[PDB]
């Protein structure tokens, strides 16, 4: 207890100190980025010590050190919860951020506000550990809206650009629409129960909880960019690539799922919501993946890869497998961070070019980046015994062999196939074929920082899933008996996806003209949801205002 | 057709100006002129001691910095948090509530030396 | 800051370092080493762990379906 | 305006780029590019201006349903990824007039040269004012062009901002 | 209270008798000291208010509004001395006198123990307020908007007088403490309905309620910075404080006589928050923000629940510091570009780095980022109106979504983009301007560490 | 970093105040 | 499930109801039935704090597993042998559920034929 | 610096699929002037690029070697008990 | 961004380098002041294709309006220097 409670809070206080030394003191400017990187370096190791204790004996804590406010029969404390989800997630988030803080030292070396950038990266991390460790809903909101702001400030890092400012406001608008659901849950629990604490919520277990769960689900629809509120996640790639890796693909976007994983005790009983979360996830994984095929910018493709996966997490929530979705979040962070970091090497070497059409022939010019770009891409699709396999495979097994919506079961598998098609398109266009980038060649990735950062997460994309899956305590009755085809449905569609993809790539070589198909145009333009909705709604609200 | 004779001239006249101005933007070897800034012997110590460097010599310097970090940014913070948690947070009801440990069949209790009864005999499946 | 130890090349394949290539092989090959060992030592996960029975082949003796007349 | 001569030419560049996006690979683009060139040279000799226009009417209409939904855009060009990216770093030069004298001591030589440049602008302005007045056609200039200097040691009218505009990549 | 009234009076002899060049230093340094001794008003007890005399008391609802009032005077002197540097000394001293006179009436207004004494001091405030806004007001544009007073007096201040006088003849006293123990139910009746409107319309206009709000944007455009700081920070709160006190003697009629007004406020939040988006003038955008925020306070007061009353008190204090901070930031630009158009100057973060930080904090608290007291107030109002009727979460939710849009749209337009090329007079921020913002946002953020003091007497 | 000289005056607003 | 086509596309009364099953008393064709036996006592499962959904007949193996792992720390490959036992025990448990399904399926067809021929 | 450009005569479409483009352009009767400009992309070391399968199997040769030896160690080490 | 420095001499070489590889033109006739319409005698169409090639050499679009006004190699070189602020 002594060690568990003390070191659970050194991590949170260890991250803040770099923030504190910015406001006061003057011991070391100029070397701030490395000072920050070490804080996360140490905060990770200190965060492992409690994790080992949790594995050994399943020890779990609640720490409510400070009494802040007592609104009559409602007492608000600074309560941290160091349980199954907090203990596993924090080292994963710190480990991923560790490399990114090192990949940013290289990707953002010239930019003169490098110190300011590292201050915002750290201030996000602080508002994310607050979100995950929070024990009461009000403290959850500080993290919920804390990340929402830090997205605005980082997405619009280059504030001269007019698209950056538009993309930042778009991030706020969709999240705050989702945060209507969060307050609705907050109001319901106080009105019908009597606390924002999670402990009392689970103890009472309301039987009729349709309204609060719709509100909670609505928060996940906006925060994690599900269908209906998804356009912001693609358009949020306007920020520096380290931002897109750390925030809008590795961690922050999971908080929408993380909110539903927190409330499994209630959602397990409520079938009516399970259908909605399943249906909500089913459409988003297909739609975004369907859009991913025809995209041409490497950041945009990997952006839709995040959304398609996130929908798979939402389906896992629906099929009543909350602990798998948590595993998918942790395994997903490693290889999706590596993808973005690798795409950062290509973009930085080709002089700020994101279009894959102008990339190619890098398979030999950038060995290290190419190796990781393969390792990461294989994890996503479902290569056996890679980090992605331990999570995605089970999710497909549990979806196939469970009482579920037929269409939702089918869409998941179709989207899993599509996950194979655009896993190759990054490889085929960016790694294979003759070069297509401008003449002057400056492709150079021989830097220790970019390499060490990529090397570390490369190991995670291999062995992290195996270690995590073995150590974590059993929590459900896994299904290991099923028809052979359902058992290997995941692998077959992944294999069938590759075959169709490679054939499509080869057809691109053949000297035959291009023919426009409505299915093709719908894919490339994102279904016209961004175009119609970002034009009709802004026009109506702004125009109605004068009347 | 390209630039009329005046246009060709105007671009030429400005072009020369633009190139000179940009040339003026360069800095002199002495610049930027700075006040010296103080150097405490803590700075002086490594300035010359590591001038030659080499792997075995500077590994001490790398371990030095981490030691200064560890003591100030890990050891001292955990004394404060431990002093705070042990003598202020745990001295109030229910501040730190820990899930009771898992007690399995055939375990020994530290408090009472109790021994939990063993489980029934399994149906002796083939295993 | 090694003074751009890599030198740019024009319309030509870039200069690479030996160390860069070695590490790329080590990890890319290591991926295959890991993947292979896992099939070998734990092939069941990909191919199943237990035999799925066929419901129809069961007898009414075990299913205890009484005779049509009974 | 731009006259039928230019208007058609622009279509050529715009149509080519979209093709280049569609075909992706260089080889297919080159071959399909030559075919495109043929269609252009075919009617290049049409001497009927009335007919020439009609070719453009259908030509553009054909293009409208050939355009790649996402055409490649140069990163630092309007609509591109890096467009306006560095405008935050571009600080206009006049801000240096507000620097504290202690700061300006850090860069003596540059600021010394700046005084020279400022003196050049002030003296040239009165001369520059006249040159536009005399050349100006009464009733307001009809075009936005400007006249180059017509004497030795005279700078072209309105030269301060074009000369001293912030660099492309200041930081 | 005399410990505060007297030293505030002695600021007038201080201003007049000071060295000509040391009026600002004396008045600011001694108006700051008065505020320091105003932290003694937090000697609050759980059961009983802090009653000093037969005339003045101080409970938890007036203590923050008093501390906010006396905190603002030294701020209003720092804000105004720059644009009063031109004008002669005797005119300079009168301006400071009007501000000292306003504080003296406001400290007596929030603490008045009898409602007529409150009413008289409630209207006496307008005398200094109108002189400041019309004599030193930047606008000589000629409005003819006195009809808004003719509407106010005829429809507001006069009925409040006849009703307050009527009530004393019936209840026998207007001492607030006595009304707590002698109040009787207000039976339904066409005569009582008119008593209810008489006792509330005067305060609804000052809030202002939707439909009666059009005077506020016009007043903010005319007023100098000092006029807007006091107007947004405090004078709007006199209506809120008035309604919290006077709803004691209006029950149970408030149950059914508050439906028409809540529908104005709930729907008013959306209408004004949307109008903010299309505004072209900063001071009008900030002025319409106040109407959107005060619309919550009107709803909170009228649903009369223990949570709503805590919500309204936090919003009133939190809104006061935030909005006056925004008015000052808008004035800092106007003191440069010399225009109130928002679009004129853009990308100002390139030329004024630190000032862009203040804009960011001011915007964050306006859009209500947790855990600021701006959200502690708003959340409580949202929680209680949910019980009043679950549907209100729809209107409350939409207002949160729009509020973030003009909050940041104001940030994006003025602080982001490409700087206007031709504007070359953006001199570096003065220490006066940075100290002025820090004195709005350091207290506002520190209140989150100890939020109980601002949560009112229902805490 | 990779070249000598070529250090160009960086135009920034006054940071002294 | 190929069987699904039988229910929705095919005749309904023949195929079992996944929700309302079972629809026959246990012994209607099973003279002498042996009650399922729970090895682990209620107190033990409660003391182990096993997740409720994991408090099924196969618990006793699962309890043994966790006990091994807690002892086998920091080795996390130690307790493979126990893992299989519980996993297989579920596999047998799952099979019994499959038998429950078919037993329903056979009876439903048997009922159909009997009443049809009599109705003829 | 100098940044010497390689001799412009080196780049010839012959020996590359660009040459094949010219052939098909000959059938129509047209000639591509820009072919020589694209030559560098198809020559000089960029010519040989593995296929999708080849990259996927990058390092397999070392991977299998380590694997086969690996099972031997467990086989042998287990053989020694 | 490592170091992609550009200097007038280097730019001049690259622009000519691209020009030489255009088959319609001859290597030896080409020179810095070779008006495309006259000294090398090329259609206006061919003038477009030269521009599109130059964009790819340096990877930055030349606006349509300003492309027309370019008609000789020496014009192109100085245009690049202007956009990319090449001074020495
Ligand atoms: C609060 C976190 C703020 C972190 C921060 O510094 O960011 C400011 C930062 C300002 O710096 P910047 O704009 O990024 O760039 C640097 C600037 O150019 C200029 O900044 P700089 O780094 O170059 O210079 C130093 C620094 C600071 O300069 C200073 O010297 C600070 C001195 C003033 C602080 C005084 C505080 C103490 C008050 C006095 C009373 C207490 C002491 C008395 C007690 C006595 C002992 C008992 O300057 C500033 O930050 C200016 C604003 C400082 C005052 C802000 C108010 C605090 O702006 C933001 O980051 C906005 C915050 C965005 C939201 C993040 C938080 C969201 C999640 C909520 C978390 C909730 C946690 C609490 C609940 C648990
Ligand atoms: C957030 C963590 C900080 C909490 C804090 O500010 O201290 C408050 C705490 C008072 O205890 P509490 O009963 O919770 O009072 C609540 C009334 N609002 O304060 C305490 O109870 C203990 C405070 C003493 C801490 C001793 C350690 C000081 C370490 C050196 C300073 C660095
Ligand atoms: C309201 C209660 C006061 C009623 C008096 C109304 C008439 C006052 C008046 O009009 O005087 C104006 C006078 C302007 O004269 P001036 O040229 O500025 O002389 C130098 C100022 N020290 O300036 C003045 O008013 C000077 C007197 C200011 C009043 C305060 C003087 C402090 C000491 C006596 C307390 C008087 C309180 C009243
Ligand atoms: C013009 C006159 C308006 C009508 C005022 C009136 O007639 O009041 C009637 C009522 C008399 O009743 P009273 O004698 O005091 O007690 C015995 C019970 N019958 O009077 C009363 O009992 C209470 C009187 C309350 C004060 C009346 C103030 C006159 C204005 C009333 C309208 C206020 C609303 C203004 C419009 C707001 C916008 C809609
Ligand atoms: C504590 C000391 C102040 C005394 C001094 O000026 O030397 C200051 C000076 C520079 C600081 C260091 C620099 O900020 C960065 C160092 C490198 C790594 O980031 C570890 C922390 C690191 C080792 C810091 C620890 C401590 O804060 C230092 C060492
Ligand atoms: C359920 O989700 C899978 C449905 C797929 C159709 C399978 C048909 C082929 C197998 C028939 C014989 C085996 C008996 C189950």
């Amino acid at each position: 207890m002594n060690m568990f409670s003390s070191l659970s809070l050194v991590t949170l206080l260890l991250l803040t100190m770099p923030i504190m030394m910015m406001s006061f003191n003057t011991y070391k400017p100029s070397n701030y980025p490395l000072y920050v990187k070490t804080a996360i370096s140490y905060a990770f190791i200190t965060s492992m010590i409690p994790t080992m204790m949790f594995i050994h004996s399943g020890q779990e804590l609640i720490i409510s050190n400070w009494h802040w406010l007592t609104i009559q029969t409602l007492k608000l404390s600074l309560s941290f919860k160091m349980d199954y989800f907090s203990m596993m997630f924090i080292p994963v988030a710190l480990f991923v951020t560790w490399s990114i803080m090192e990949f940013s030292m290289w990707y953002m070396y010239s930019d003169p506000n490098i110190n300011k950038f590292f201050k915002y990266l750290l201030l996000f991390l602080i508002t994310m550990l607050i979100l995950v460790t929070a024990n009461n809903l009000f403290q959850l909101f500080i993290g919920w809206e804390g990340v929402g702001i830090m997205s605005f400030l980082l997405i619009g890092w280059w504030y001269g650009r007019a698209d950056a400012n538009t993309a930042a406001l778009q991030a706020i608008l969709y999240n705050r629409i989702g945060d209507i659901g969060f307050i609705l849950a907050m109001a319901w629990f106080l009105t019908n129960l009597n606390t924002w604490d999670l402990q009392q919520i689970f103890m009472l277990n309301p039987s009729d909880s349709n309204m609060p769960l719709i509100g909670l689900a609505l928060a996940a629809t906006g925060k994690s960019a599900q269908f209906g509120l998804h356009p912001w996640l693609p358009s949020a790639m306007e920020g520096p690539t380290p931002v897109s890796a750390l925030l809008h693909s590795s961690t922050m976007v999971v908080a929408g799922i993380f909110l539903l994983i927190r409330f499994y005790p209630l959602t397990e009983n409520n079938k009516y919501i399970q259908s909605i979360t399943l249906c909500l996830g089913a459409i988003t994984t297909l739609f975004t993946a369907m859009c991913a095929l025809t995209q041409n910018d490497i950041k945009k493709i990997i952006a839709f890869s995040t959304s398609s996966q996130l929908g798979l997490m939402m389906v896992t929530i629906g099929i009543n497998q909350p602990y798998l979705a948590f595993l998918h979040i942790c395994t997903h962070a490693f290889f999706k961070a590596m993808l973005f970091m690798c795409s950062g090497s290509i973009i930085h070497s080709l002089n700020d070019e994101q279009d894959i059409r102008k990339m190619g022939g890098l398979f030999k010019a950038m060995p290290f980046t190419t190796t990781a770009l393969i390792v990461g891409s294989l994890a996503l699709t479902g290569m056996p015994f890679l980090t992605g396999f331990y999570s995605k495979d089970l999710i497909i097994e549990a979806a196939n062999t469970s009482y579920t919506n037929a269409w939702a079961l089918l869409m998941t598998l179709i989207a899993t196939s599509f996950t194979a098609i655009y896993s190759t398109r990054i490889i085929f266009f960016a790694l294979l074929g003759q070069p297509r980038f401008p003449t002057l060649v400056n492709i150079n990735e021989n830097n220790p920082l970019l390499i060490n950062s990529i090397k570390r997460l490369l190991i995670g994309s291999l062995f992290a899933g195996y270690i995590i899956s073995n150590n974590i305590p059993p929590t459900t009755i896994p299904q290991m008996t099923m028809p052979y085809y359902l058992k290997t449905t995941a692998l077959i569609v992944t294999i069938l996806g590759f075959i169709l993809a490679l054939e499509i790539s080869n057809m691109t070589k053949n000297l035959k003209y291009h023919y426009p198909s409505n299915a093709f145009k719908f894919s490339t333009l994102l279904g016209y949801f961004p175009t119609i909705m970002h034009r009709l709604a802004p026009y109506m609200n702004l125009s109605m205002s004068q009347k | 057709s390209g630039y009329t004779p005046e246009e060709k001239l105007r671009l030429q006249q400005l072009r020369e100006l633009r190139r000179r101005w940009l040339k003026d933007q360069e800095l002199s070897p002495r610049e930027p002129v700075l006040p010296p800034q103080r150097v405490s012997p803590v700075e002086r110590f490594w300035n010359k001691f590591l001038q030659d460097g080499a792997l075995w010599k500077n590994v001490i310097y790398k371990t030095y910095r981490h030691s200064i970090f560890a003591f100030t940014h890990v050891l001292i913070p955990v004394w404060i948090i431990h002093y705070y948690l042990k003598y202020h947070v745990t001295t109030k009801p229910y501040t730190i509530v820990e899930k009771k440990p898992r007690i399995f069949p055939g375990d020994t209790i530290l408090e009472t030396g109790e021994v939990i009864p063993p489980m029934k005999e399994f149906p002796d499946q083939h295993h | 800051g090694g003074g751009a130890h890599i030198e740019p090349r024009y319309r030509q394949f870039p200069q690479l370092t030996r160390s860069q290539v070695i590490q790329a092989e080590f990890f890319s090959a290591t991926m295959w080493f890991w993947i292979l060992w896992r099939f070998w030592h734990d092939s069941d996960a990909v191919l199943g762990h237990f035999p799925y029975p066929d419901p129809s082949q069961w007898t009414d003796e075990e299913l205890g379906i009484p005779p049509d007349d009974e | 305006y731009l006259t039928h001569q230019q208007k058609v030419l622009r279509l050529y560049k715009r149509a080519l780029r979209h093709l280049e996006s569609w075909c992706i690979h260089r080889d297919k683009y080159r071959y399909f590019a030559c075919l495109l060139r043929a269609r252009f040279d075919e009617h290049k000799n049409e001497k009927d201006m009335v007919k020439a226009t009609q070719l453009l009417r259908e030509a553009e209409e054909e293009f409208w349903h050939g355009q790649h939904p996402q055409p490649y855009i140069f990163p630092e060009s309007p609509g591109g990824t890096s467009y306006e990216r560095y405008e935050c770093y571009k600080v206009p030069e006049w801000c240096l007039d507000d620097w504290h004298p202690s700061e300006k001591a850090m860069y003596p030589d540059y600021f010394a040269k700046r005084e020279q440049w400022k003196k050049l602008r002030r003296e040239s302005w009165e001369r520059e004012v006249k040159q536009l007045q005399e050349e100006t056609p009464v009733g307001g200039p009809r075009t936005e062009a400007l006249p180059p200097a017509r004497k030795q040691g005279d700078l072209p009218p309105l030269w301060w901002h074009i000369v001293t505009r912030p660099r492309e990549r200041p930081m | 209270m005399l410990k505060y009234i007297i030293p505030t009076i002695m600021l007038m002899p201080l201003t007049w008798l000071s060295k000509n060049n040391m009026i600002w230093v004396n008045s600011t340094a001694h108006s700051l000291l008065i505020s320091f001794t105003s932290l003694l008003l937090m000697n609050q007890f759980g059961d009983n208010s802090l009653n000093f005399s037969l005339l003045f008391f101080s409970d938890s609802l007036s203590t923050p509004l008093l501390i906010l009032t006396m905190w603002l005077l030294p701020l209003m002197l720092m804000a105004s001395q720059h644009h009063l540097s031109k004008e002669n000394l005797t005119r300079k001293k009168l301006f400071i006198t009007m501000l000292i006179s306003l504080q003296l009436f406001l400290i007596m207004t929030f603490t008045a123990m009898e409602l007529i004494l409150f009413y008289i001091l409630f209207e006496a405030t307008l005398v200094p307020t109108l002189i400041i806004i019309t004599r030193w007001g930047n606008q000589t544009e000629r409005l003819n908007a006195g009809l808004y007073f003719l509407f106010y007096t005829l429809a507001g201040s006069l009925p409040l007088l006849v009703a307050l006088i009527y009530i004393q003849n019936t209840v026998g006293s207007l001492n607030f403490l006595m009304l707590q123990y002698w109040v009787q139910p207000v039976h339904n009746s066409w005569s009582n309905v008119f008593m209810w409107l008489a006792c509330m319309m005067a305060f609804m206009v000052k809030m202002p309620l939707y439909g009666l709000h059009l005077w506020l944007p016009k007043a903010h455009v005319e007023a100098p910075i000092a006029g807007s700081m006091v107007l947004a920070a405090v004078l709007l709160k006199l209506g809120g404080y008035g309604m919290l006190r006077i709803t004691l003697i209006l029950n149970p009629m408030t149950d059914f006589m508050a439906y028409p007004f809540i529908m104005l406020s709930l729907w008013g939040m959306i209408m004004t928050s949307s109008i903010c988006l299309r505004q072209t003038d900063l001071k009008s955008l900030i002025a319409y923000s106040s109407v959107s925020h005060m619309a919550l306070v009107i709803v909170a007061i009228l649903i009369q629940t223990p949570w709503s009353y805590m919500g309204a008190t936090a919003l009133m204090i939190a809104h006061g510091l935030t909005s006056s901070m925004l008015f000052c930031l808008a004035n800092s630009n106007y003191e440069r570009i010399h225009s109130r158009t928002m679009i004129l100057a853009r990308g100002l973060q390139t030329l004024l780095p630190l000032m862009a930080t203040w804009w960011l904090l001011a915007s964050l608290t306006n859009l209500a980022l947790p855990p600021t007291i701006n959200l502690i107030g708003e959340l409580f109002v949202v929680m209680s109106t949910f019980s009043w009727s679950n549907i209100t979460i729809i209107l409350m939710g939409v207002n949160m979504v729009i509020t973030a849009l003009y909050s940041l749209y104001m940030l994006i337009m003025t602080q982001r983009g490409k700087y206007t090329y031709h504007i070359n007079n953006i001199s570096p921020s003065f220490t006066r301007e940075n100290a002025l913002m820090s004195l709005h946002i350091l207290p506002l953020l520190l209140l989150t560490l100890n939020p109980k003091i601002i949560l009112g007497p229902l805490y | 970093s990779g070249d000598h000289g070529k250090r160009l005056f960086i135009i920034k607003p006054s940071g002294f105040y | 499930g190929a069987h699904l086509a039988r229910r929705y596309l095919g005749d309904a009364s023949v195929e079992p109801d996944p929700l309302r099953m079972p629809t026959f008393p246990p012994d209607y064709g099973f003279p002498e039935r042996k009650e399922r036996e729970m090895v682990a006592t209620q107190q033990e499962m409660n003391d182990a704090q096993l997740v409720l959904q994991q408090r099924d007949y196969c618990a006793h193996y699962l309890i043994r597993f966790l006990k091994c792992k807690r002892d086998s720390f920091p080795n996390f490959l130690a307790c493979k042998h126990e893992r299989h036992d519980w996993d297989y025990c579920e596999h047998l448990d799952y099979v019994k559920r499959m038998k429950e399904f078919e037993r329903e399926r056979r009876l439903l067809q048997r009922k159909k034929r009997r009443e049809q021929r009599e109705a003829d | 610096s100098k940044m010497e450009l390689p001799d412009y005569k080196q780049w010839k479409i012959e020996g590359t699929p660009l040459e094949t483009v010219q052939e098909k352009l000959a059938a129509r009767g047209l000639r591509d002037p820009w072919g020589r400009n694209e030559a560098w992309r198809y020559m000089g070391g960029f010519a040989n690029n593995v296929s999708f399968v080849g990259a996927l199997l990058k390092g397999f040769k070392w991977g299998f070697a380590a694997f086969v030896v690996a099972i031997g160690a467990e086989y042998y080490l287990e053989s020694q008990k | 961004s490592d170091a992609p420095p550009l200097t007038l001499e280097g730019i001049k070489d690259r622009v000519l380098y691209v020009l030489k590889l255009y088959d319609k033109i001859d290597p030896e006739k080409l020179s810095v002041n070779s008006h495309f319409m006259k000294d090398l005698g090329l259609d206006s169409l061919d003038q477009v294709e030269i521009i599109m090639a130059m964009e790819d050499e340096f990877g930055f679009e030349i606006p349509d309006i300003d492309a027309e006004k370019l008609m000789c190699p020496q014009e192109i070189v100085d245009y690049i220097a202007d956009k990319k602020d090449v001074y020495e």
